[PDB]
RNA sequence: CCAGAUCUUAAAGAUCAAAAGGAGCAGGUAUCAAGCACACCUAUAACGGUAGCUCAUAACGCCUUGCUCAACCACACCCC
């Protein structure tokens, strides 16, 4: 997460010379807190790319998608936290996150290098598409859980019956 | 000179599934089969074990097999010769440049 | 027109709907009675599992719940 | 040749090309990338083909 | 033989991938330098507006 | 791929081919959708270690049935 400073010059008004020989009153005016929640995004968008990216100015790249698509998908969740009810952004945030899943999917079977970087620096984690997409119904977990289980008590009666038994035809040898 | 085997297959090539199971990777080898009503060839996927001694299988690699002259078990029967498409890091055989799909990650044209 | 097929659809479903309603409770008694042999017969499939493996007795700490049962 | 087998790769290199892998760990790699569809059957015939003597006396 | 034949044929294609690609890669030089101009032509003017 | 049995003989040729294995092909049914130990490593041919394997291209089930024919597969009262 990034928090950008209150009083910064919003992205626009930085590069034109003769700013901080200005007032106190037009700095106010030009800064973040005069400024919309959109001038924000352009400020995280212009820091985060120049933290990972390797070119910033090439824009068409995989990997400088994936960053804006972050951005957005940051904004969406913080906007979904409070308002919880609203379906329409719920629906662009789950796509939001499936189209920088399958992007990722892409950069990783051209560029590994570049992968594993833009994987370890925005904290994304990386999961393979389990096959066989099933409902876990109640039945299936009760009976898997079972499963599980029972071939946990086999291994207890096997491994005690590897030191017990083995030992008493020992105990014949040893005397 | 008696290394023969008895499978079908002595040299396949197939794609990376896994590597979940110690030293050997699951790799799917696809073929082309022939429809007999639409006279049209179509992929048949089938699965194989093969055993990795240095652990370099990367899922989403493409790998050439040999077969296994004695089998290891009922499933182990071939055994991995080269990593022919190492998964993001590929090399033109040609050139013998690092690329990344269409675009050339080194030009070739460039020797300093 | 297609109203001679939607008029005999409605009739079929405005009587189906009158046998629910006069033999309510009979369905009822029905579908309890299913859903305990439903239930049973999940126990004797658990039951399998464990007897075929070796074990004598259920593992310890398992009891099998009643997943088809009225719940909220 | 029902008993070889075929496999394609889509774009993973910039340069067109066919490789073979023979049963002696020999690979045969054939360069294509301004030939056309007729050349490269005459390329193939030619470095791994049969000759058509071996065929009529086969 | 015709493995060395097969070894001499692509050595002669690829010495004519190389001199082709440095006739792209002039090309691209040409295509960078025209993007350069309009680009700064473009980067001075939208820095008067904002002064 | 083929041990083994047999025949011939200058002990290396041939006839039949068990077991085991797989490029592909192979009845109906998904209202049978999950099977429940079905994997692998080390050295041992133990122990120890990893937590995997098959499956919507049909696993696991159920029903019907000799066959792809110089012939092949199976049974020899019943409890495979
Ligand atoms: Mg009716
Ligand atoms: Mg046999
Ligand atoms: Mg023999
Ligand atoms: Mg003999
Ligand atoms: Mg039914
Ligand atoms: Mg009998």
């Amino acid at each position: 997460q990034d928090d950008p400073p209150p009083s910064m010059l919003l992205l626009d008004y930085q590069n034109v010379p003769g700013i901080h020989k200005v007032d106190d009153v037009v700095k106010r005016l030009l800064s973040l807190e005069m400024a919309n929640q959109k001038e924000k995004l352009k400020i995280k968008k212009m820091q985060l790319m120049n933290k990972v990216l390797e070119n910033p100015e090439d824009t068409s790249s995989l990997e400088a998608r994936i960053v804006a698509l972050t951005v957005k998908i940051r904004n969406y969740e913080e906007h979904m936290q409070k308002h919880r009810k609203d379906k329409a952004h719920k629906r662009f945030l789950l796509m939001s996150i499936d189209q920088r899943k399958k992007m990722l999917k892409n950069l990783r079977e051209t560029n590994y290098a570049v992968f594993e970087k833009i994987c370890k620096e925005l904290g994304i984690e990386y999961t393979f598409p389990p096959p066989y997409h099933r409902k876990a119904h109640r039945r299936w977990v009760t009976k898997k859980a079972l499963c599980t289980q029972v071939f946990r008590e086999v291994q207890k009666l096997k491994k005690q019956k590897r030191a017990l038994r083995a030992a008493a035809v020992a105990a014949h040898k040893q005397g | 000179s008696i290394a023969r085997s008895s499978v079908h297959a002595k040299w396949v090539v197939g794609k990376v599934i896994g590597t979940a199971m110690q030293k050997t990777a699951k790799v799917r080898v696809t073929r082309l089969v022939l429809d007999p009503y639409l006279l049209k060839y179509f992929n048949k996927r089938k699965t194989y074990f093969a055993h990795d001694a240095l652990q370099q299988c990367t899922v989403g690699d493409i790998v050439l097999l040999k077969a296994l002259p004695v089998p290891r078990t009922k499933h182990v029967k071939h055994e991995l010769a080269e990593i022919i498409f190492k998964v993001g890091q590929v090399i033109d055989p040609v050139t013998g440049k690092p690329c990344a799909g269409t675009t050339y990650l080194e030009s070739p044209i460039s020797p300093e | 027109k297609n109203i001679l097929k939607i008029r005999r659809r409605k009739m079929n479903h405005h009587k189906y709907r009158k046998l629910v309603k006069r033999t309510r409770f009979l369905r009822r008694k029905v579908r309890e009675g299913r859903l305990r042999q439903k239930q049973v017969k999940f126990e004797r499939d658990l039951k399998r599992i464990w007897q075929k493996a070796g074990l004598k007795e259920a593992p310890a700490g398992w009891q099998t719940p009643k997943i088809y049962l009225k719940n909220q | 040749n029902p008993w070889v087998q075929i496999t394609m790769f889509k774009n993973m290199t910039p340069s067109p090309f066919l490789r073979f892998y023979l049963d002696s760990g020999e690979q045969v790699l054939v360069d294509v990338e301004s030939k056309s569809n007729k050349e490269i059957v005459e390329h193939i015939r030619k470095i791994l083909g049969k000759n058509e003597e071996t065929l009529e006396k086969e | 033989e015709l493995m060395a034949w097969n070894q001499a044929e692509n050595q002669r294609l690829h010495e004519l991938r190389l001199a082709r690609l440095r006739q792209e890669a002039l090309e691209q030089e040409r295509r960078q330098a025209e993007e350069a101009v309009l680009q700064a032509r473009e980067a001075q003017a939208w820095a008067q507006l904002k002064e």
